[PDB]
């Protein structure tokens, strides 16, 4: 019961930018906030599970499945091995997240995925990122998300299709207090608490040639491919 | 001013106890004073021989 | 030791786990070997009998095919009293054969030393008059089959119908419109085993294809069939089934039910009743000429519908009046009181196939029945007299219960608001009148007619205005009751588990569901658990409803006590 | 229950009870639904949040679960008002639990716990240890009323056999802990030792009692450190009333024979039957039908734990309906008084009858008041003295 | 795959709509399954439309204009449950209303008319057999679902224009016949997507949470996640070949050479619809 997969944004280009920005919030002061929420999920019930995924560039390693002193010393040594194409990939990590939930749901459970996104969104994976949301919506898997600086437009649609929460933190070093407040309770205890409501949804699409975010465009009538301001003929078939 | 152990039961089972009062199956003065269509006052020394008579009626429908 | 899903008890009892991966190849073995006792959803329980192995070796499996496939599906090792009993009751099958040729019965053997042993029993000598034979008397062919089992040399009735050269093979052919379901194809595969027909009993449900297997068995032997039914309505249906799936002209499906008599002498399929063929009194002249014709022509594949009434005293004299090679018995409920179904293993033959009742429900061939036994408390004015007397007047007192009246009037209203078709089965015909005129509903009283029996039965089907009907001991057979949806059985015959599996057949012909009203703390509680004694062996779950879904809030009759005191002055006034 | 025991306790022992890996995680693991959230919310706080905030942190729907949570959460004395800052002994040690500051182990545990349960049945292979026989009789599940060569089993001992394997152990330690205040040691160190086992000199003597039921494993006759077992963490049933049981342990067979009847016994399977005359044979001693249903749902086969609701509903109320045949004719004791022509006095007696809590039944036609004989000696004084 | 559809649904309002052999009102069983039909239509068809016309007393009245609102149709069918249903219907008038405003749709669509007909008699003031020559010219595909019988003109109307004609066995057969019409048979429109909760991008006309077109500027406002579900049929994913440690669940694709398992091979192809190794 209550399996919680955390997908951390381990983008080594954005985290190195803040490591020299002297903003007093590095990666090592953020993975330990995942480790405390990882440890605090293993206390609210006896039979609770955990899985942490790290989103590198061109790689996405599982962290925790390779008492809590053997559950935190693995995530410490794996960040020490993974952190030693200038945009991160997120849909490859949520694809492994839906694969791990589906296997652990075969050995029995309500599950949910918490994404801690840090860098800006990559619109080049919108055709794949939207597939893993409907694959998660058909199994009632919540996709919660907390963002650090910039509102990811793709990630707000993940929390409203599935039914999760979207929360923009205003402060970097108070990350753990938001994580323990709105993402620590499960789906059933969420109905009995007050959470901040979603404030905005970023509904756009992408062209099939430029993949730009369009608000007014042209769709085909048989292919349903949305296009930019040309509309000569159906390009696909 | 009389002394007697109380019995509450189903009204269907209550008429069984009034039947044993006017048929002398166990003794003469079984029911001291009927009070209600759910409660019946019986004497104290013949309760256990009454309990086996109800258990006989409960076992004629096995 | 964790696969191989059986357990062979040392007396004989086979517990089969219906969750193993090899269940479908172990259930299709134990049907051909043993007979089913109980079949719940998880663990079945078969039983090794003497007659069940005679039906085993009649099909192509030998005595070394059975004891070598019990070891591979054992989980224990067969415990040496099943190894000996299988070897004993299978090496003595094909030694004595009862064959007839031109209207004379003959006991035939091939090994001559059996005839040197069979002709010293003092009753086999009373039926008389390599290949050693001696002619036996037709009139006491029943006692010969009793004694031949009594000394473990049983009689088989395998008709070898592909080549007989005496009988005029008729043009009965199965039309390509009657497609038969895979449980019917499995029952006919055990009958026509090695290309030779076999006299057995096939137990399929009535709403299931009980009649199509009869027509297909007549379509396969293709000799002079003879169909028997219990009622004059049942012979009106077998004509209507032989015209639907068998392509026969109207000049060959003759009936013999004493009302139309469409030239019954000189035909190919004769559909008659019991107590027409075994009518023990002086017959009419038109019937005397047909029974003189039917007594002198050998048939093939008699069909005896409603097999459970054969072991009576009159209806078992039929099988010695009419001579037939094969004898198929089609029923729906094989159980019967007085212990005479073991008697039926030699009047007809071994039990061929029994349909798995929970499997036909799970595949959609039979309606998913939600059994329920709502029991009603006794009124305190009525229990005053129920414990006073013992002599048969208390049967009226528990069937005319005022609190049982409120559970029938509520259950009728609860399904009339759902557009369900209600049949209220109720014996004890005085309770039929005082139930069906206080709700103003039609009732088949039993001595009504043939005319108004029909018009009440057909406005019930094709009209959404008439919704209920109050039958009384009429629908206890294979009648043309028009597809009820619920069935509120009120105080039927005493302890017969045959009847409450025939009332169930009216429902499966949750989609449909039937009730059973019981006045609690009376004799009827003991009866209603003796009648579910058969239905729990087909996996049916009988719930208990103590209080209904708001019975005290609608306009139910017998509200006050002054209108409840008048009914006791009407019921107790009969005596 | 655990929080039933800790609720009736002084604050002078709970503050010294809170060790770092043992007790603060154990009480936190048993908090009902929402109390686990408030402790994690103010775990990192230092200034007390105002008292009106936690009433507004829930919806108006499910507002009744708010007070029963904090009634327990203040009942164990985790916070106080402080004007709701947590206990400094509790907040510090729970933050230590968030990273602050071999088949022989299993087969020994089952065969050593089974011989404890075999003492509660008739068997010559009983647990021969005289300290355990006096331990059970003061707990109240082994009646003697004599010296006795065997000890008997009372009605509460029959209910102990059908409790769950974790749940029967918590009832067993609660009677060990309630009597150890005057015969053993302090309650603080023995209770915090069990919670540290879940994940002085006198404490070695308590270890040798766990050696008898099986929660530790010595293997070399009282060495330095122990070895915890799987006990120290804290069959099918058919529509035709048959239950098939794939066990071969002799304890589990006789537990079926309390409420069933045996009709075959293969190796690795025992088939029994739940009948009317066998459940009522168990209810007559009192193993009442709410315990029979809980016995089969915790011990169910994997093929029963499928898409159907387990313990199919025809058999789960037929055992309940066979309990209610004993429920007819509930006897209760009383004394009557009648035969008074005064039409006010039977109404006058109501003002002197109800306030003691002795009246049983009330009538309105002839107004039969019935009093228990324990309260009859004083109502006869009021009638003669006006 | 399928194309755009502009489907009218013609509902009978005759005297015979008070008949039994259904739910106890024949009209309210039609309106019950139609509200299920509108919901299932817009889920297998993202950018289509539905009009609903009724016929009563030799006249046809357009109950709802042809618009792709999946809510405005259901709240109008719930309003017309208590219709009086007097007189005999018409089939020339209903296919004239459903032709004067279905002739002007663009030619790259599949214009259709579904007539649910309970009455037997179509009393109409003109000849029907020139409409069927006109409906065949306008490429309209008229299909009829009949009740209780088989009218001759309803088979000529179905098989000449190109539709089907079926008759009801029962209410279970009626729900099965409507589910055959939700599937589409095998040009560039201008929509505007609806960022900011639900606003309008062309003229800032705020309204409720609908995929309906703009009532002011006339632009269709669709939700881009709704169109995203109908992908993965075009450039779909291929199957794998099979002969321990996995790549998806961590405990064989021929594109990127990534080993999967049996529990992953059933999940990538069926529900995930994208290879988890191919996204890297
Ligand atoms: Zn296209
Ligand atoms: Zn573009
Ligand atoms: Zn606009
Ligand atoms: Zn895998
Ligand atoms: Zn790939």
């Amino acid at each position: 019961l209550n399996l919680l997969v955390i997908v951390v944004d381990a983008n080594p280009i954005w985290w190195g930018k803040q490591a020299l920005k002297e903003s007093q919030f590095t990666l090592s002061k953020c993975i330990d906030a995942v480790m405390v929420l990882g440890n605090s999920h293993l206390f609210m019930n006896r039979s609770n599970k955990l899985a942490v995924i790290a989103s590198h560039i061109q790689e996405s390693r599982f962290l925790y499945p390779g008492l809590l002193t053997s559950a935190n010393e693995v995530i410490v040594e794996e960040i020490k091995d993974l952190m030693t194409h200038t945009e991160t990939l997120l849909a490859g990590s949520l694809a492994k997240a839906l694969c791990y939930i589906h296997r652990m749901n075969k050995e029995v459970m309500k599950s949910r995925i918490l994404v801690i996104k840090a860098a800006e969104d990559s619109a080049l994976q919108y055709m794949n990122f939207m597939n893993v949301i409907f694959a998660a919506q058909k199994q009632n898997i919540l996709i919660d998300a907390c963002v650090l600086d910039s509102d990811s437009g793709l990630l707000q649609q993940a929390c409203d299709i599935t039914g999760g929460l979207y929360l923009k933190v205003p402060q970097m070093p108070s990350l753990l207090q938001y994580l323990l407040w709105v993402f620590l309770p499960d789906q059933d205890q969420r109905s009995q608490l007050i959470l901040p409501p979603p404030v905005h949804v970023d509904y756009r699409a992408a062209c099939f040639c430029h993949r730009n975010l369009i608000e007014i465009g042209y769709v085909c009538s048989v292919c349903l491919s949305i296009f930019c301001n040309f509309s000569p003929i159906c390009t696909t078939c | 001013v009389l002394k007697g152990v109380l019995i509450e039961c189903d009204p269907a089972m209550k008429q069984f106890l009034l039947y044993l009062d006017e048929s002398n199956a166990l003794g003469k003065k079984f029911i001291i004073q009927d009070i209600d269509d759910t409660h019946v006052f019986v004497i104290a020394e013949l309760v256990n021989v009454l309990q086996e008579r109800v258990g006989e009626l409960m076992d004629q429908n096995a | 030791h964790t696969s191989r899903p059986l357990w062979v008890a040392p007396d004989g009892h086979i517990f089969l786990e219906a969750f193993s991966p090899v269940y479908k190849y172990a259930q299709d073995f134990l049907v051909a070997i043993a007979e089913p006792v109980c079949r719940p959803t998880h663990v079945h329980e078969y039983k090794l009998t003497a007659y069940s192995l005679y039906a085993a070796v009649s099909v192509g499996l030998q005595t070394s095919d059975i004891t070598e496939y019990l070891r591979k599906l054992s989980k224990t090792g067969v415990p040496d009293g099943i190894m000996q009993f299988i070897k004993l009751c299978t090496v003595s099958y094909g030694k004595v054969k009862l064959v007839l040729k031109h209207n004379r019965y003959f006991v035939e053997s091939c090994h001559p030393d059996v005839i040197q042993h069979l002709l010293q029993d003092p009753v086999i000598r009373e039926c008389r008059l390599q290949t050693v034979s001696f002619e036996v008397k037709q009139e006491m062919i029943e006692e010969l089959q009793k004694r031949c089992i009594h000394l473990e040399y049983p009689l088989l009735a395998e008709y070898d119908f592909r080549n007989d050269s005496v009988n005029p093979d008729i043009n009965i052919d199965l039309k390509p419109t009657a497609v038969l379901r895979p449980y019917q194809e499995k029952s006919l595969r055990k009958m026509f085993g090695n290309g030779r027909a076999r006299s057995g009993v096939i137990v399929l449900p009535c709403g299931a294809g009980k009649s199509l297997v009869g027509v297909t068995a007549a379509c396969t032997v293709r000799k002079r069939c003879l169909v028997l039914g219990n009622s004059a309505v049942s012979v009106e249906q077998w004509k209507a089934q032989f015209k639907m799936w068998s392509t026969i002209d109207d000049s060959q499906i003759c009936r013999f039910t004493s009302d139309a008599k469409d030239k019954p002498i000189g035909c190919s399929v004769a559909i008659s009743t019991y107590s027409m063929l075994g009518h023990t009194t002086k017959r009419s002249w038109e019937a005397e000429r047909v029974m003189e014709w039917l007594k002198t022509q050998e048939w093939g594949l008699m069909i005896l519908d409603e097999v459970h009434t054969i072991p009576a005293k009159m209806f078992r004299r039929v099988l010695t009046i009419v001579q037939a090679h094969c004898k198929l018995g089609l029923t729906a409920t094989l159980v019967r009181e007085d212990d005479k179904i073991v008697d039926l293993n030699f009047l007809i033959g071994p039990k061929l196939y029994e349909a798995n009742w929970m499997e036909l429900q799970n595949n959609g061939y039979i309606a998913k029945v939600q059994c329920a036994e709502v029991w009603c408390p006794m009124s305190p004015e009525f229990y005053r007299e129920y414990v006073a007397i013992k002599t048969k007047k208390r049967i009226l007192l528990y069937t005319m219960n005022p609190n049982k009246f409120r559970a029938c009037q509520f259950l009728i209203k609860f399904h009339e608001r759902r557009n369900d078709k209600i049949i209220v089965f109720a014996d004890n015909v005085f309770a039929l009148k005082e139930y069906a005129i206080r709700l103003n509903k039609p009732y088949i009283y039993g001595p009504t007619s043939q005319g108004e029996r029909m018009q009440i039965l057909q406005n019930f089907k094709h009209n959404p205005k008439i919704n209920t009907i109050f039958i009384s001991k009429v629908g206890d057979t294979s009648f043309d009751l028009p597809e009820a949806n619920v069935l509120i059985q009120i105080s039927s015959h005493g302890g017969s588990r045959r009847q409450e599996a025939q009332r169930l057949g009216r429902v499966l012909r949750y989609n449909a569901f039937f009730y059973s009203l019981v006045s609690q703390d009376t004799q009827e509680m003991a009866y209603s658990t003796k009648r579910q004694r058969f239905l729990v062996d087909q996996g049916y779950s009988f719930k208990v409803i103590t209080k209904l879904a708001g019975m005290e809030e609608e306009d139910l009759a017998f509200s006050t006590k002054e209108e409840q005191q008048q009914l006791l002055q009407k019921v107790l006034a009969a005596t | 229950n655990l929080q039933e025991f800790l609720g009736g306790l002084s604050p002078g022992v709970l503050d010294r009870l809170y060790g770092h890996p043992a007790t603060c995680l154990a009480v936190f693991r048993e908090l009902p639904s929402l109390a686990k959230n408030w402790v994690m919310r103010m775990l990192f706080l230092e200034q007390p949040l105002p008292q009106a905030a936690v009433a507004l942190w829930v919806k108006k729907e499910f507002s009744k679960a708010q007070e029963e949570s904090t009634g327990l959460l203040s009942g164990l004395r985790i916070w106080h008002t402080q004007l709701l800052i947590l206990n400094p002994i509790f907040r510090q040690n729970l933050r230590i639990a968030l990273l602050g500051g071999v088949p022989s182990l299993d087969k020994y545990a089952e065969e050593r716990w089974e011989v404890v349960l075999h003492f509660m049945v008739g068997s010559p292979s009983a647990a021969v240890s005289q300290d355990l026989a006096q331990l059970l009789s003061q707990a109240g599940l082994m009646k003697s009323t004599e010296p006795g060569e065997p000890p008997c089993i009372t009605s509460a001992g029959f209910q102990f056999l059908l409790l769950d394997t974790p749940a029967q152990l918590w009832y067993f330690m609660l009677q060990y802990l309630q009597t150890a205040q005057s015969r053993g040691m302090d309650l603080v160190e023995i209770l915090s030792f069990l919670f540290q086992l879940s994940f002085s000199d006198s404490l070695l003597n308590f270890l040798q009692h766990l050696r008898e039921f099986g929660l530790v494993f010595q293997r070399k006759r009282k060495s330095r450190r122990y070895y915890p077992t799987r006990l120290a963490i804290n069959i099918v049933v058919e529509t035709n009333y048959r239950l098939y049981a794939y066990t071969e342990s002799e304890l589990q067979i006789a537990l079926i024979a309390l409420f069933s009847e045996m009709l075959y016994r293969f190796p690795n399977m025992v088939v029994a039957q739940v009948t009317r005359e066998s459940v009522q044979q168990a209810i007559a001693s009192g193993i009442t039908a709410q315990q029979i249903i809980h016995f089969l749902r915790t011990r169910a086969h994997p093929v029963m734990l499928k898409q159907t609701p387990v313990l199919p509903p025809t058999i789960t109320d037929q055992i309940r309906l066979w309990e209610l045949e004993r429920d007819r004719l509930r006897f209760t004791e009383g004394v009557l008084y009648n035969q008074f022509l005064s039409q006010v006095d039977f109404e006058l007696l109501l003002a002197h009858a109800r306030e003691l809590g002795v009246l049983v039944f009330e009538n309105s036609a002839k107004r039969l008041m019935v009093v228990t004989p324990a309260g009859h000696s004083d109502v006869k004084r009021f009638w003669k003295r006006q | 795959l399928g194309m755009m559809r502009h489907l009218y649904v013609v509902v009978d309002g005759s005297r015979t709509m008070e008949d039994q052999d259904l739910k106890p009102n024949r009209l309210t069983c039609t309106l019950k399954l139609l509200e299920y039909f509108v919901e299932e239509y817009f889920d297998q068809n993202p950018i289509s439309q539905i009009g609903i016309i009724v016929t009563k007393s030799k006249r046809a009245e357009k109950l709802t204009e042809l618009s792709g609102n999946p809510r405005k149709h259901i709240t109008s069918l719930k309003k017309a449950v208590d219709m009086t249903c007097h007189g005999e219907p018409s089939l020339y008038n209903s296919l004239s209303i459903a032709m004067q405003t279905l002739k002007h749709m663009p030619g790259h669509t599949s214009r259709e008319v579904l007539i649910i007909f309970s009455s037997l008699t179509t009393c109409d003031p003109s000849n029907i057999y020139d409409l069927i020559k006109t409906l065949k010219a306008a490429k309209i595909r008229v299909s009829v679902i009949g009740l209780s019988a088989e009218v001759r003109v309803c088979t000529v109307l179905a098989r000449e224009t190109g539709g089907t004609y079926h008759v009801i066995l029962d209410e279970s057969h009626y729900k099965e016949l409507l589910t055959h019409h939700v599937s589409p048979p095998p040009g560039n429109t201008e929509p505007g997507l609806t960022l900011g909760g639900y606003f309008c991008p062309q003229c800032r006309a705020k309204y409720c949470e609908l995929p309906v077109e703009c009532k002011i500027c006339g632009l269709t406002l669709v939700s881009a996640p709704h169109l995203a579900r109908s992908y993965h049929h075009l450039f779909p994913l291929d199957a794998f070949q099979e002969i321990r440690f996995c790549y998806g669940c961590q405990g064989v694709c021929a594109v990127c050479q990534n080993v999967f398992c049996v529990d992953c091979d059933v999940f990538v192809h069926d529900s995930l619809h994208c290879c988890p190794g191919c996204i890297h």
